């Protein structure tokens, strides 16, 4: 509405980073896991997933690349 | 009937062996695969319960 | 008799044939 | 013939809810006396497709369990009511089973299929052995990529009407109106001519489905809700790895969240290695989805599929004894141990094995 | 009523299998079984 | 389970990493295997084993 | 990061994804061998009908 | 192939899809005599 | 046990049944006062073809 975007604004914080901004910094998952959920296994495979396609399932990319 | 020749009877009996040779081989894939049913989720299974499925690995 | 007596007999020795590669093979398969 | 035996009827509509008969296709064991398993196939799709999976040597599904290929209400030859709520479709089949002298079956469906066969062992649990769902979870896919296609699909075939559109101007509507094959082939082969060629029809009700659909409430079949409680029993999920349906992420938390008895991933959830295809929804068609869905149907059909909870493994019964629960019997001089739980016959109500057994047993004595 | 009571309750298989023959293609009984049925509808 | 207990998985492929290292051709893993442990408890000490 | 720890448990993960599908990958090799074996199998069903042709 | 390429932009055969069975116009026409016949 | 506690949550967990379905509850008694009111509007479409039949 008209008041919206100056009231939101005042009401809540955002995110000034812009840490994503940058493409192959972006994490895959592997930083902060979660250990004990019962989908464990499930977020595992996706994050292996995700260092497949970005290597075109070459991972020995992702090995000579910088983590 | 009776008698059928010489030559004959040297093949009767070689593809006999060889296809003795063949359902050997056949019998031992369907006798695994029959012994297989009974073995479900290797994740659950204890560590010398495996290795006893697999009877040879420990030794 | 003459109809359909022989249809069983060119099955054999077309699959007979078609199991032979060396043309040694093919030569006793003619005969 | 024989093997196939799929009886035959005509759609009735209802204004009860609870006067809702079921109908489909039956296919015979090769064996004598086996359970039964019920299958539900995807939401307006035909149950023919799924003969070939379940009649193929390969697999021999057959040789464990005698299939009811079953339409839910409102699609292919089951009668009409405008009410999906899973609770009165799972009484639905409840009736039939009893029509047709069942005493508990084996669950199965594909999709939106997959939830009607966990709303029935959630309604009725003390009757089902287990479920295998195919490429569905217990989840609410109103705002899924695949669902909205469907539910926009079927609005779009609320337009044609059949009376003034000749055959030519069908076929032309679907091709531009339905851009995805399978989805089209589905459509086209339930469009049908009533007796006197008097005029074409869709055999599932377009309208009743449509406002299930466009709605886009609760009732939706999209919709999972709270309402539909916890399944009991054993319960196997199998997804394509790239499946727009179940995503890997998150859609299998559902799976844990609404079965009791899921251990998790590798036990009872699976996925199937394959490539991004919007078409591998349809695991019967492609040979390798489909032989991986067989083995593990078979699988769970042979070892897991009524078996206690307790125990792993259908070799667990007669030699894994469970613990019991204290002052849970009526006789007061029991002294509580463990006990192996008594697995029944699949049709113990409608016949007398055991009354025969009996017998038996004291002929030996 | 007593009588409606009581009544509510292999060569064509030889013909279309002989034709998927000719052709080399796959058959199986359900098929077949269904094609007799085509025939019957 | 070896696949599912992190412990096992842990030093199951932390022994294979070391082992592996004799293609290094240092001399035999067999001897100075014993001094390796050893040696970790002198260096260890920065991280309380 | 230091992903060794990772790495790790990744290597389990895919590990124990193959153990789930041990029966099917075999049953895969196998119905290769089978394929092989049946067609070793066909000389003598041929040498059957030799006597019948006769 | 020019005009082809621009011109291109039955029970039995829904039967035999199901199957996923390649099937030829030749098989067809026997089996469709096959009924009639 | 002294369940009336346990009392106040299963009628809560209904009610948030209730509120889930309220589209489609609602929506139902509409289709009863739609009907009733296309009913009283099958005598305008009666009278507005008169003069055309007269
Ligand atoms: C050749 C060996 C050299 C060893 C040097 C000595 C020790 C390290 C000193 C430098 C500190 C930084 C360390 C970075 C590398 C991390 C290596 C590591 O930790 O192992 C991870 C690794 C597996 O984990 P990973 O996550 O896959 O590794 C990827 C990285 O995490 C991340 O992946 P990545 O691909 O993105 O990164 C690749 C890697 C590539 O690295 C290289 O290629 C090495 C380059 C040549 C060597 C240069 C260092 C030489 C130092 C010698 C001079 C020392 C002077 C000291 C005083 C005098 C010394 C006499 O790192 C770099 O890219 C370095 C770039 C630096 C960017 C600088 C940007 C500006 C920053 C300015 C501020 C700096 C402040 C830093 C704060 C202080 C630092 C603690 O483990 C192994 O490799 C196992 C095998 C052993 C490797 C050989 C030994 C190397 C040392 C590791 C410790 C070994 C412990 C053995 C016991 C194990 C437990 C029981
Ligand atoms: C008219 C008022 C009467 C007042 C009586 C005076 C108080 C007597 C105390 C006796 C101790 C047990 C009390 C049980 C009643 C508990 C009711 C309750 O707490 O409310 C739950 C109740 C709803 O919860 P609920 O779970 O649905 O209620 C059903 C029960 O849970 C369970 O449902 P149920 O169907 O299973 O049971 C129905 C209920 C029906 O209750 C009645 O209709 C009252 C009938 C008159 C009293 C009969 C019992 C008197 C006690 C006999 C003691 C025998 C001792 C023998 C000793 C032998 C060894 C030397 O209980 C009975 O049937 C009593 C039968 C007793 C059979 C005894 C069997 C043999 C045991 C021998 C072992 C001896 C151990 C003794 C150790 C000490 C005690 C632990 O709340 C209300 O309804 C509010 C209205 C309150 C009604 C008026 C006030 C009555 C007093 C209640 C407490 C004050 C409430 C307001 C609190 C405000 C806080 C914000």
């Amino acid at each position: 509405s008209l008041h919206e975007k100056m009231q939101t604004d005042y009401l809540w914080v955002k995110d000034h980073s812009q840490a994503d901004s940058w493409a192959k910094a972006r994490t895959h998952g592997y930083n902060y896991i979660a250990h004990t959920v019962p989908n464990k296994k499930e977020r595992y495979e996706m994050i292996w997933r995700s260092m497949g396609k970005s290597t075109d399932w070459e991972l020995e990319k992702f090995r000579l690349g910088k983590k | 009937s009776s008698a059928s020749s010489k030559a004959l009877d040297d093949i009767e009996n070689e593809l006999s062996f060889h296809a003795a040779i063949w359902l050997n081989a056949y019998a031992d894939y369907t006798m695994f695969l029959f012994e297989l049913e009974e073995y479900n989720d290797p994740n659950d299974y204890l560590m010398h319960e495996n290795f006893d499925f697999f009877r040879g690995l420990e030794t | 008799q003459a109809p359909g007596n022989q249809d069983k007999i060119l099955k054999w020795i077309s699959t007979l044939s078609n199991k032979a590669t060396t043309g040694e093979s093919r030569s006793y398969c003619t005969q | 013939s024989r093997i196939i035996n799929h009886l035959r009827g005509d759609p009735v509509y209802q204004d009860n809810t609870k006067d809702v008969s079921l109908r489909g296709t039956f296919l015979r064991g090769k064996y004598d006396d086996l359970p039964t398993m019920i299958f539900f196939t995807e939401a307006c799709d035909l149950t023919a497709n799924w003969i070939p999976f379940f009649t193929n040597p390969q697999y021999d599904i057959l040789a464990h369990r005698n299939v009811w290929l079953l339409n839910p209400r409102n699609f292919g030859n089951s009668d009409r009511h405008p009410s999906f709520d899973l609770q009165e479709m799972s009484d639905d089949v409840m009736r039939f089973m009893y029509s047709q002298k069942i005493s508990m079956a084996t669950l199965g469906g594909h999709g939106i299929g997959g939830k009607i066969a966990l709303a029935v062992g959630c309604y009725h649990a003390e009757r089902v052995t287990g479920v295998f769902s195919i490429d569905s979870s217990p989840m609410d896919q109103r705002y899924h990529e695949a669902f909205k296609e469907f539910k926009g699909y079927v609005n779009a075939l609320t337009e044609i009407n059949f009376k003034t559109w000749s055959d030519k101007d069908v076929k032309v509507f679907l091709k531009e109106n339905i851009k995805d094959p399978k989805w089209r082939s589905i459509f086209t082969n339930n469009i049908s001519k009533n007796a006197k060629t008097q005029s074409d029809s869709f055999n599932f009700e377009i309208n009743y489905l449509n406002h299930n659909l466009n709605f886009n409430k609760a009732d939706s079949l999209g919709n999972w809700a709270v309402k539909n409680g916890i399944y009991t029993g054993r319960a196997h999920f199998i997804f394509p790895e790239y499946s727009r349906w179940v995503h890997l992420a998150t859609n299998t938390l559902p799976m844990h969240k609404v079965c009791a008895r899921v251990k998790g991933f590798g036990h009872d959830i699976f996925y199937v290695q394959g490539d991004e295809n919007p078409l591998n929804h349809w695991v019967y068609d492609f040979e390798n989805y489909a032989n991986v869905v067989a083995s593990k149907l078979n699988k769970f059909l042979h070892s897991y599929d009524g078996v206690h909870a307790l125990l792993k493994d259908r070799t667990e019964i007669g030699n894994f004894m469970i613990p019991d629960r204290i002052k849970s019997r009526n006789d007061s001089k029991h002294i509580y141990g463990d006990y192996s739980p008594a697995h029944l016959h699949h049709n113990w109500r409608f016949n007398h094995i055991y009354e025969k057994h009996d017998e038996l047993d004291k002929k030996l004595n | 009523k007593r009588l409606l009571e009581k009544l509510n309750t292999a060569p064509q298989n030889l013909e279309v299998e002989n034709i998927l023959k000719r052709y080399h293609i796959n058959y199986t009984q359900a098929l077949i079984d269904e094609l007799v049925d085509w025939k019957t509808g | 389970n070896p696949n599912t207990e992190e412990n096992t998985i842990d030093s199951d492929y932390l022994a294979a990493s070391g082992t592996v290292e004799a293609e290094k051709e240092i001399t035999s893993i067999d001897d100075y295997l014993g001094l390796v442990f050893a040696i970790a408890y002198v260096f260890g000490v920065f991280f309380y084993v | 990061p230091l992903l060794q720890r990772f790495y790790r448990r990744a290597a389990a993960n895919e590990i124990f994804t193959m153990e789930a599908f041990y029966h099917e990958n075999i049953e895969n090799k196998l119905r290769n061998l089978m394929r092989i074996t049946k067609g070793q199998l066909e000389y003598w069903d041929i040498h059957t009908s030799y006597g019948e042709i006769r």
